[PDB]
This record gives structure tokens, C-alpha cells and sequence, in this order.
């Protein structure tokens, strides 16, 4: 079961624990740990017993794709309550960034928008090259503008997407040089 | 400026009670203690916590008595240790201490001593702890052949038997002679393992006993008068015997033995007794050695067959191990302290032998040099010489020789010995000598402790007060103080002697303060008291009749058994002609305690080289706050 | 000596407290609170870090706010780990060094340090799986292309604690070890132990 840790309260929100999980606690005000700071689930019982020595209510905010929140995450949060996302490098944010606890309920979460590849498949089958001189990076950020031109010996078609296009969440539109 | 210390034994035994002293010297008020012992070194079970308070009206001395469960935590095998953690106020100290595997103990006694194939073996094990009392646990049973293999396994229990707990084995008709073997030991430790043998042979009883016993228990090698013996024959009743005797000897040399038929005699048994003589001229020329010295150091043996005049019956006997000596003592000093405190008096104890091992009873021994300090050997064995040393850092070395009046100067026995000077913190001169009259103590009584002190004059009003603990089989049985006023140098401690020393204790006194260069320090010195061995309560089997009365085959009898109320007693009645046999691995008294005495964690007869080493070898650990401690120990064995 | 371990911890117990005075308000780990945060040694505090819960009392906090830090700033989208400012000391890094395969190396390097701390930041970081799965993905595409031992031997070991090692990839840890007892490479001794 959870430790009812004596002047202390714990950090994890698990209240049932199977062999082997961490049961993560902190010490209140004017107080610290003893030796081991966390709790390990054994046969006979709890092995490092969790004691501290002299020195309308949300739940836990929703997770997202490809982000997470910047805080760390609590059982409850009181009313009026708030916490903001990010992220991860490269991919673009989009929607309100702060969600607020109102009446036992967040608001809209934001999600993530996804960068684009360049492939190298697709540079050679459409004969295009950078021309901003690269090995291979500059990745396509969402929103970010790339550009090609074609190789020595080609030309852009008739309808053929602009040299100079934006990634869109996933979506790149790849110029084509034909003869 | 406050000091807090704790003691506990060098080693901790599981399922045992073991107590833990608790001092705060140099402090006021109350003092919150709390004493908890964890596994090392992951400390993930907290083996024992108990809690206690120093108060002033105890003079900031307390104990905590505590039982480590034998916890399937532990792992031949790694040696394991605790980590023992006392608590006091703000202030941790903390000991890394040993632990042994054993138990208790076990002991297996068979009704006989050997035994004839098809018959069954009756024995009982006794299952007790460290203090002798009965407990009930899972014991592991081993029955093995001569040849080491094991035969038959078990897994009993001791709940609800009083300690006492009777099993049996049969023996097949087809078997192997030889001697067979019990193994027991507890379940909670496999690492001590108890045993006892019994032969198995085919065999009569002989219905008679025939006695070899020579004059002397040794023989002078340049006596010519040579080895006699006397040939005691007498029926397993009483009555004696009337027969004849073949005599015959050999001379033992380590395994190789080697027998002299020259000296082959025939006497007649008049009486129940007779006489023979191996004269030494037939002992020179028995062995191809014409130096007579080279025979020192081996031992003869004697064989007699006696036959009776019915021819009905015949037994041979043997008496072996007559050491071929050139002194008729042995000196020891095995029961002596060696280390000295420069300036106070010296305590020896002489340990003067027979060739044979047994004790020598009224024997003058003496110092070389101090003929003043002559004293005579005790019932057993062991005198007391009191000597002066000088405030010196010059190895004592001693010399004792055995002064036996009407024994001439080349066979008296002699033995040298050497002892150190106790080092002292930062060569201050400080020490403390504990002297106990030697003799033989018994349960009922009181010794008179006396505190010695020396140290110079600027520091002595400051000691106020001893601390001395009592180690008997191996735990710390009594602590407490000795209250000493600013001036006295000797101070009387009447102390209580009960059923709980038996058979021997150790006391280690000690004292602190703060001298020299404003350093804590420590002194201390330990001694060794030996008890008259015997039970700790009673039990006498005698007549519960007259004595006019005789036994008769088939007749009732009375049996006045007198023991302790609420005792189990177990008896078995035995065949005297058994004993004839084989009269080994015999349940006694002094066996037992003669097992206990060797699970001791003491190495020493007392003191040591530093005050560390008074606790260390007297089977202590001592740690205080400031950071005086014993050394470690990671030795179950003592030092060689 | 068993003595001796007492003072063994409070060396570590020092060494923990002296460690969280350069803990930038990111949570991550620079050699100097004013310098840039580095990659390598915020990954290298959360290994030793891991390693030590079993000691001494380590502030899960601290512990699980430095892995979520390497996922959200220093994770590429194909999911490999990119060392934005380099370490000072280049000699504590190991096969690291001068190391042409330094995404395949310092994305197992990384990955490691996230999978042993992953019994313990399980409950605050949600984010932590998927990134150890997203490092996975790019180091098994890409294990057949590699040509130094090292890589293939710390790639192998980030591949084994997932049990996504099989097939060729198996085939590749098991060959490149020469007598088949150690996996070296010409340069130092040390990279290759
Ligand atoms: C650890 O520390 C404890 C501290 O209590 C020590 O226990 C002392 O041990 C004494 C052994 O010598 C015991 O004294 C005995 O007490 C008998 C009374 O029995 C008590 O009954 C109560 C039940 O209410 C129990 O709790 C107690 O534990 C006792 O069993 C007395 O008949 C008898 O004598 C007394 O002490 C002196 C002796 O000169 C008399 O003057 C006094 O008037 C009184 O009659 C007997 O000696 C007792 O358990 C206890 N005594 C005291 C004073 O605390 C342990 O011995 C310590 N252990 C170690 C290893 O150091
Ligand atoms: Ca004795």
C-alpha cells in the first residue's frame, strides 16, 4: 500500500504498488531525509521505511503528443490553477499555451505541429538540390520556408510547386524539374 | 565536552538476548536515547529499535536488551556484519559489528557407547540458547557411516519438548563397523554443527574389569627400578578376581608403535591383584638405541590379558600414554595477562601440569631471582605470584621454575614468558589495575573488587566514578558504576556472585576524563575470574531406601531422585560392562561446560596493549562520540 | 575496511550537494552556471545520478526534471540527441571522442541514461516512453552502418534493455568482437575496455 511517511508527504499519487516500484516522498518544512529518500515494493514489506530526520479541485492536466508541461505534474491542483506545454525541439506549438483549472475542469490543451523531412529520395527522383550549400539539416521547421533549384541540365515544369515552399505539420510540397 | 559511548559484545549471536550499555558522561538533564541495529551495509531491514532515557538518578547509565530474528535476509558464505546505530539527542554513534552463525547449542547423548548391529540407538538432543535455556526451534539431523557418507536425513521440532527431544535409529543387521557419526545443527544455522559417535561392533559383554594403573603417571627416564605396575581384576559386581595375567609392553612414538617382547610377562591375579615390572635394562636393549635421552618425548604403552581360572572368560585391557619424561611437572602460562601496567603489582598465574595433561596439586613454584615470591599451586593446579614492577617501558620478562623440595635441580620443570607495557594516551602516565584474589570462587559468595588507581595528582579528583561490565558466556551479563571520592586510590566493590557467573566472567573497568592536552581519554583494564564448575541449580539421583536392602535381580527399588521443581529429567540406566568397552563420547557435566567455553569471544586473560585493546580482546566493542573506538574485528576465530 | 564505507558515502553525499549548485533553472548541467547547458553531462548527472538512488537520498525532482529537459529541448524529430554545447573536458567522455558515428554514439549514450532512470521517473515525466521508443527507432535503422566497435557495442547494449537486439543486429554485436572476448578498435585502451 502507500506509505504514510511521518512528517512528510509523498510525491508519487500510486496508492496500490506492485514488486519492485519506487515509491518517491519528499520531507515537509524542517525536515530531510534519512539515508534512502525513497521506498522499494519487497516481500516482506517496504524495505526502506520512508522517515524524515531534523535538517471543485482538478486532476492531473492531460498529456499531449510530442510535448509535455513545464512544471511538475501533481495529483490536485486548487482551484485557479495553471500550467503551460512545450514542445519538443524542431516541432511548433499551436493553440493556447497555459491551461487554467476552472470548476473541476481544464481548458483546451494545445498541440504540436510536426516537422518535415527531406528526404533524399525525393531530392534525386525530382532532380533538385538545396543550393544553399549543405551536406543534408536545415529541417524544415512548421513554418519555416526551404528552398531547392533544380540540377545542372534540368527545368521546373509547367505547373510545378515553387522552389521556395513551407512545411505545414507533416506536409512538404516538393518542387519537380523534368528534362 | 559531553562524551557519549556505547559497548556492545565483539560478536552478536542471532536469536539471542543481547544487551547494549549506554553512557553520557559529562551531561546534564535527559537525554532522549535510541538504539536501532541494520544489516550492511544496505540496511534494508531494521533488525531491532528500542528506545530508553538517561536520567541524572541514573547516573546517565542505562541498557537495551534486544532479540535479533533470524531473518531470511542473510546469505560457507560471505561473513555478514550489522551496522548498530545508538542515538543520542543530536548526536549518532555508530559501530560496524560482526555476527556469528551459531545459534545456541545442541548437545546428543546416546544411551550407550556402542552398539551391535540389528540393535536401535536411543538418543536425545537438547536444544537450548546462549544461556543454557531450553527453546524450542527446527533442528537438522544427520546420521553418518564410518566412511563420511550421510545415511538418513530429518527435520524435527523442539516445541513443546522443554528442550528435550527423543529420537532413534535402527541399525541394520548387515551394516559396516566402525564409528558411525550423529550430525545435528540448528535449522537457522547450518554453518554450526554438533556431533557425537558411537561405535558399532560385534561384541560380549566381558562381565569382568581389568584395571592396568602404574605406580607414577609418567616414567623418569633414569629411574632403574623401571616401570611397575599393578593388575586390578574385578567382576562388574563388586567381588574380585582370582585368574592369570599376560603382561606384555610397548614403546609409542607419535602412530608408530613398537612392541618389546623381552618384556613379556606372566603373573598370577591373587586377590584381584598383581604386579609386574619391565626393568630398564630390557627397555634399553628393546629398542636399538643405546642413548637413553632419545627416549624423552615418547610414550610407553602396557597390554594385559587376564584369564580366569574357569576359563570362561578373558578381557585385554590397555593403558597408554606414559609419557617417558625427564620432569615430573609442566609449566604454563596460558591463564597469565600479558600486559603490565609500569609500577602497580603484577599478577601471574602459574598453570603447573602432570606429563599426562592433569593438574598438580601442592607444587612449589618461584620467580629466578625473587626468591621471596615462592607460592604453592592450588587443587587445581594453577598459583598466584604477585610481583613488583618498576615505571618502566622495558619488556617484563619472566622466568618461573618449579621449586619441588626433594627434586633435584635438572627435573625441574621451567618455562619463560614475556609481557608489554600497557601504552598509554599520549604517554600520560595514567593507569588502572583491577586485582581479585585467585581462588577457587563459588555461586554464593562475594569478591571484593579492588580499583586500583595511578595517575599523576593534577587530574585525579575528576574520576568520580568506574563503569565495569561482567562478560560471562559470551554476554554482557551486569553493568553499572563504582562511585570514588577525590583522594582514595583504592576503592572495594563487594560484588554479588550468583548462579549466572558459572563457570567463568570477565570483568573490564574503565574510566574517562579530560586531561593532558585537553583530550578525551580513556583508560581501562580487564581480568579474568574462574567459577568452581558445577550446575547452575542441582539434580542428586541416590537411594530412596535403606541400605540394609540389597538389590536383587527383578526386585523393586526406590529411586530418591532431588532436583529442581518443574524439571524434566531424562535418565537411562547403563550396563557397567559397556563401559569396560568403550567409555568415550560419555554425556558429563564438565563436557558441557567445556563447549561453552570455547564459543567465547574473549582471547586473553586480561588487559591489552591500549585501552582499545582491553575491550577488543576482553570480547568488546567501545565507541564514543568524540570519536574513540575500538578497532574492528572480522575474526570469528581468535587470534593465533 | 567496513569502516571505511561511512566516510565512502559522505564523500558521495558531498559530491551530490556540490553537483546541485551548477543545476541551471532548466534543470539541466553546465560546467559553469553561466555557460550553456550541455548535452553529454546533463545525460552523464542522470547516469551516475541513477546509479546512486540506492546510497544516498537523491531528489527525484532534480532527477526526472533533467531527463524531461533532454527530451523536450536536446531530441530531434527523428529522435536523436544532438550535444548543443560541447563539454569542456573532452577526456571524460570516453569512445565519444573525436567519434565520426557521434549520433549513433551519443544517442545510446543518452538513451541509456533515460532507461535507467525510467523506474523512477515514470510517474512525473508521461513524455519519457515514446522519446525511448523514438531513440530506439533511429538506433536500429541505422546499427547495420556502423564500423566502430564502440558504437556497435553501446548501441547494442541501448538495443538489449528494449530486447529489440534480433536478426542481423544480433548477428553484427555477436562478429564484431575479435577472438570473441572483447570488441577493439586501433586508438586508445581505454575506449576499448
Ligand atoms: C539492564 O538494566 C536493567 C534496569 O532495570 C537491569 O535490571 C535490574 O536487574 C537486577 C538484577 O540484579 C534486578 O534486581 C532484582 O529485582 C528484584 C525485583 O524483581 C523485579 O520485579 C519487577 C516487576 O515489577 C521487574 O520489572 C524487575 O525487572 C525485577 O525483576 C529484587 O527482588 C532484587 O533486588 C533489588 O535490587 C537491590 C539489590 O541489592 C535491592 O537493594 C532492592 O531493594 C531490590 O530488592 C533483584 O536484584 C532488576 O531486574 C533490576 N533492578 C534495578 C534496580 O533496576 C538489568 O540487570 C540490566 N541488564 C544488564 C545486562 O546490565
Ligand atoms: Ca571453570
Amino acid at each position: 500500500k502507500s506509505p504514510d511517511v511521518i512528517n512528510g508527504s509523498p510525491i508519487s499519487q500510486k496508492i496500490i504498488y506492485k514488486e519492485n516500484e519506487r515509491f518517491q516522498y519528499k520531507c515537509n518544512m524542517g525536515y530531510e531525509y534519512s539515508e534512502r529518500g525513497d521506498a522499494v515494493c519487497t516481500e516482506s514489506g517496504w524495505r526502506p521505511l520512508p522517515s524524515c530526520e531534523e535538517k471543485g479541485k482538478c486532476g492531473p492536466p492531460p498529456p499531449i503528443d510530442n510535448g509535455d508541461i513545464t512544471s511538475f505534474p501533481l495529483s490536485v491542483y486548487a482551484p485557479a490553477s495553471s500550467v503551460e506545454y512545450q514542445c519538443q525541439n524542431l516541432y511548433q506549438l499551436e493553440g493556447n499555451k497555459r491551461i487554467t483549472c476552472r470548476n473541476g475542469q481544464w481548458s483546451e490543451p494545445p498541440k504540436c505541429l510536426h516537422p518535415c523531412v527531406i528526404s533524399r529520395e525525393i531530392m534525386e527522383n525530382y532532380n533538385i538540390a538545396l543550393r544553399w550549400t549543405a551536406k543534408q539539416k536545415l529541417y524544415s521547421r512548421t513554418g519555416e520556408s526551404v528552398e531547392f533549384v533544380c540540377k545542372r541540365g534540368y527545368r521546373l515544369s509547367s505547373r510545378s510547386h515553387t522552389l521556395r515552399t513551407t512545411c505545414w505539420d507533416g506536409k512538404l510540397e516538393y518542387p519537380t524539374c523534368a528534362k | 565536552s559531553p562524551m557519549y559511548s556505547i559497548i556492545t559484545p565483539n560478536i552478536l549471536r542471532l536469536e539471542s538476548e543481547e544487551t547494549m550499555v549506554l553512557e553520557a558522561h559529562d551531561a546534564q538533564g535527559d537525554v532522549p536515547v535510541t538504539v536501532t541495529v541494520h544489516d550492511f551495509p544496505g540496511k534494508k531491514l531494521v533488525l531491532s529499535s528500542e528506545k530508553t532515557v538517561l536520567t541524572p538518578a541514573t547516573n546517565h547509565m542505562g541498557n537495551v536488551t534486544f532479540t535479533i530474528p533470524a531473518n531470511r535476509e542473510f546469505k560457507k558464505g560471505r561473513n555478514k556484519f550489522v551496522t548498530v546505530q545508538a542515538t543520542f539527542g543530536t548526536q549518532v554513534v555508530e559501530k560496524v559489528v560482526l555476527v556469528s552463525l551459531q545459534s545456541g547449542y545442541l548437545f546428543i547423548q546416546t544411551d550407550k557407547t556402542i552398539y551391535t548391529p540389528g540393535s536401535t540407538v536411543l538418543y536425545r538432543i537438547f536444544t537450548v540458547n546462549h544461556k543454557l535455556l531450553p527453546v524450542g526451534r527446527t533442528v537438522m539431523v544427520n546420521i553418518e557411516n564410518p566412511e563420511g557418507i550421510p545415511v538418513k536425513q530429518d527435520s524435527l521440532s523442539s516445541q513443546n519438548q522443554l528442550g528435550v527431544l527423543p529420537l532413534s535409529w535402527d541399525i541394520p543387521e548387515l551394516v559396516n563397523m566402525g564409528q558411525w557419526k550423529i550430525r545435528a545443527y540448528y535449522e537457522n544455522s547450518p554453518q554450526q554443527v554438533f556431533s557425537t559417535e558411537f561405535e558399532v561392533k560385534e561384541y560380549v559383554l566381558p562381565s569382568f574389569e581389568v584395571i592396568v594403573e602404574p605406580t607414577e603417571k609418567f616414567y623418569y627416564i633414569y629411574n632403574e627400578k623401571g616401570l611397575e605396575v599393578t593388575i586390578t581384576a574385578r567382576f562388574l559386581y563388586g567381588k574380585k578376581v582370582e585368574g592369570t595375567a599376560f603382561v606384555i609392553f610397548g614403546i609409542q612414538d607419535g602412530e608408530q608403535r613398537i612392541s618389546l617382547p623381552e618384556s613379556l610377562k606372566r603373573i598370577p591375579i591373587e586377590d584381584g591383584s598383581g604386579e609386574v615390572v619391565l626393568s630398564r635394562k630390557v627397555l634399553l636393549d628393546g629398542v636399538q638405541n643405546p642413548r637413553a635421552e632419545d627416549l624423552v618425548g615418547k610414550s610407553l604403552y602396557v597390554s594385559a590379558t587376564v584369564i580366569l581360572h574357569s576359563g570362561s572368560d578373558m578381557v585385554q585391557a590397555e593403558r597408554s600414554g606414559i609419557p617417558i619424561v625427564t620432569s615430573p611437572y609442566q609449566i604454563h602460562f596460558t591463564k597469565t595477562p600479558k600486559y603490565f601496567k609500569p609500577g602497580m603489582p603484577f599478577d601471574l598465574m602459574v598453570f603447573v601440569t602432570n606429563p599426562d595433561g592433569s593438574p598438580a596439586y601442592r607444587v612449589p613454584v618461584a620467580v629466578q631471582g625473587e626468591d621471596t615470591v615462592q607460592s604453592l599451586t592450588q587443587g587445581d593446579g594453577v598459583a598466584k605470584l604477585s610481583i613488583n614492577t618498576h615505571p618502566s617501558q622495558k619488556p617484563l620478562s619472566i622466568t618461573v621454575r618449579t621449586k619441588k623440595q626433594e627434586l633435584s635441580e635438572a627435573e625441574q620443570a621451567t618455562r619463560t614468558m614475556q609481557a608489554l607495557p600497557y601504552s598509554t594516551v599520549g604517554n600520560s602516565n595514567n593507569y588502572l589495575h583491577l586485582s581479585v584474589l585467585r581462588t577457587e570462587l563459588r555461586p554464593g559468595e562475594t569478591l571484593n573488587v579492588n580499583f586500583l588507581l595511578r595517575m599523576d595528582r593534577a587530574h585525579e579528583a575528576k574520576i568520580r566514578y568506574y563503569t565495569y561490565l561482567i562478560m560471562n558466556k559470551g554476554r554482557l551479563l551486569k553493568a553499572g558504576r563504582q562511585v570514588r571520592e577525590p583522594g582514595q586510590d583504592l576503592v572495594v566493590l563487594p560484588l554479588s556472585i550468583t548462579t549466572d557467573f558459572i563457570p567463568s566472567f570477565r570483568l573490564v573497568a574503565y574510566y574517562t576524563l579530560i586531561g593532558a592536552s585537553g583530550q578525551r581519554e580513556v583508560v581501562a583494564d580487564s581480568v579474568w575470574v574462574d567459577v568452581k564448575d558445577s550446575c547452575v541449580g542441582s539434580l542428586v539421583v541416590k537411594s530412596g531406601q535403606s541400605e540394609d536392602r540389597q538389590p536383587v535381580p527383578g526386585q523393586q527399588m526406590t529411586l530418591k531422585i532431588e532436583g529442581d521443581h518443574g524439571a524434566r529429567v531424562v535418565l537411562v540406566a547403563v550396563d557397567k560392562g559397556v563401559f569396560v568397552l568403550n567409555k568415550k563420547n560419555k554425556l558429563t557435566q564438565s563436557k558441557i561446560w567445556d563447549v561453552v567455553e570455547k564459543a567465547d569471544i574473549g582471547c586473553t586473560p586480561g588487559s591489552g596493549k591500549d585501552y582499545a585493546g582491553v575491550f577488543s580482546d576482553a570480547g568488546l566493542t567501545f565507541t564514543s562520540s568524540s570519536g574513540q573506538q575500538t578497532a574492528q574485528r572480522a575474526e570469528l576465530q581468535c587470534p593465533q | 575496511g567496513l569502516e571505511k564505507r561511512q566516510g565512502a558515502l559522505e564523500l558521495i553525499k558531498k559530491g551530490y550537494t556540490q553537483q546541485l549548485a551548477f543545476r541551471q533553472p532548466s534543470s539541466a548541467f553546465a560546467a559553469f552556471v553561466k555557460r550553456a547547458p550541455s548535452t553529454w553531462l546533463t545525460a552523464y548527472v542522470v547516469k551516475v545520478f541513477s546509479l546512486a538512488v540506492n546510497l544516498i537520498a537523491i531528489d527525484s525532482q532534480v532527477l526526472c526534471g533533467a531527463v524531461k529537459w533532454l527530451i523536450l529541448e536536446k531530441q530531434k524529430p527523428d529522435g536523436v540527441f544532438q550535444e548543443d554545447a560541447p563539454v569542456i573536458h573532452q577526456e571524460m567522455i570516453g569512445g565519444l571522442r573525436n567519434n565520426n558515428e557521434k549520433d549513433m554514439a551519443l544517442t545510446a549514450f543518452v538513451l541509456i541514461s533515460l532507461q535507467e532512470a525510467k523506474d523512477i521517473c515514470e510517474e512525473q515525466v508521461n513524455s519519457l516512453p515514446g522519446s525511448i521508443t523514438k531513440a530506439g527507432d533511429f538506433l536500429e535503422a541505422n546499427y547495420m552502418n556502423l564500423q566502430r566497435s564502440y558504437t556497435v557495442a553501446i548501441a547494442g547494449y541501448a538495443l538489449a534493455q528494449m530486447g529489440r537486439l534480433k536478426g542481423p543486429l544480433l548477428n553484427k554485436f555477436l562478429t564484431t568482437a575479435k577472438d570473441k572476448n572483447r570488441w577493439e578498435d586501433p586508438g586508445k585502451q581505454l575506449y576499448n575496455v
